[PDB]
């Protein structure tokens, strides 16, 4: 997990264009019209996982191998939902545990643009000030009110708890890690999606897209469900599954 | 930027007033 086959440059508000399929992972959540309401990413051949705000339903479809969303020449891959599995401690209020599993009725398969991202050990540390990356089909403005075609991406840095707190007081909860307030920013539409360093020389996913400043700022640190803090009930529910 | 404490609704999203009396919602992505 953790490597893809294209390997992806780096020089969402203030994003970038990724290379196509530099971020083989990175699924797109699709309702019925197919219209895409947020991010997810491949931890395997069966499982997406994505955030538990965005309802995902077993009526909805999940794409990958997708990079330009308005193109119907790229080689994707819709798959169908079978089962939904969101977490228990999920909280609509605190925005707390912010994570749901997909399990897919159909395998997906793996190739040049599509595998999967790795997945932390529960005591895994990543320290502050680390630079990871983040991408998605989110809003560029919070002027535009029209997602992009391509998919974007983004470097920036972890904060720790405790700086994070500064902005957004007592909100912040020990299953949540802030990255952000550098410049650029994740924005509606990248819910769901990742947040990977690359550790050992793979990229793990740290972080889910979760919540943040209401206009997309630039300038305030944007909150991640924070998945070292969940990767047992990840581990255990496919287990179980 | 708001009270501490009101919880109001996006498009599709939804926003807590952190302590710090800012608007913080979540970042799915609204058709309507």
């Amino acid at each position: 997990c953790g490597v893809p086959a294209i390997q992806p440059v780096l020089s969402i508000v203030n994003g970038e264009e990724a290379v196509p399929g530099s971020w083989p992972w990175q699924v797109s959540l699709q309702d019925k019209t197919g219209f895409h309401f947020c991010g997810g990413s491949l931890i395997n051949e069966n499982w997406v996982v994505t955030a538990a705000h965005c309802g995902v339903t077993t009526s909805d479809v999940v794409v990958a191998g997708e990079f330009d969303q308005g193109s119907s020449s790229e080689k994707i891959q819709k798959l169908k939902i079978a089962k939904v599995f969101k977490n228990s401690k999920y909280n609509s209020l605190t925005i707390n545990n912010d994570i749901t599993l997909l399990k897919l009725s159909t395998a997906a398969s793996f190739s040049q643009t599509v595998s999967a991202v790795c997945l932390p050990s529960a005591s895994d540390d990543f320290a502050a000030g680390t630079t990871c990356v983040t991408t998605g089909w989110g809003l560029t403005r919070y002027t535009n009110a029209n997602t992009p075609d391509r998919l974007q991406q983004a470097s920036l840095p972890l904060l720790s708890n405790t700086n994070c707190k500064k902005y957004w007081g007592t909100k912040i909860k020990d299953a949540m890690i802030c990255a952000g307030a550098s410049g650029v920013s994740s924005c509606m539409g990248d819910s769901g999606g990742p947040l990977v360093c690359k550790k050992n020389g793979a990229w793990t996913l740290v972080g889910i897209v979760s919540w943040g400043s209401s206009t997309c700022s630039t300038s305030t640190p944007g909150v991640y469900a924070r998945v070292t803090a969940l990767v047992n009930w990840v581990q255990q529910t496919l287990a179980a599954n | 930027k708001c009270t501490p404490g009101q919880v109001k609704q996006q498009d599709c999203n939804t926003c807590t007033c952190t302590p710090t009396g800012v608007w913080g919602c979540t970042l799915m992505g609204c058709q309507p």
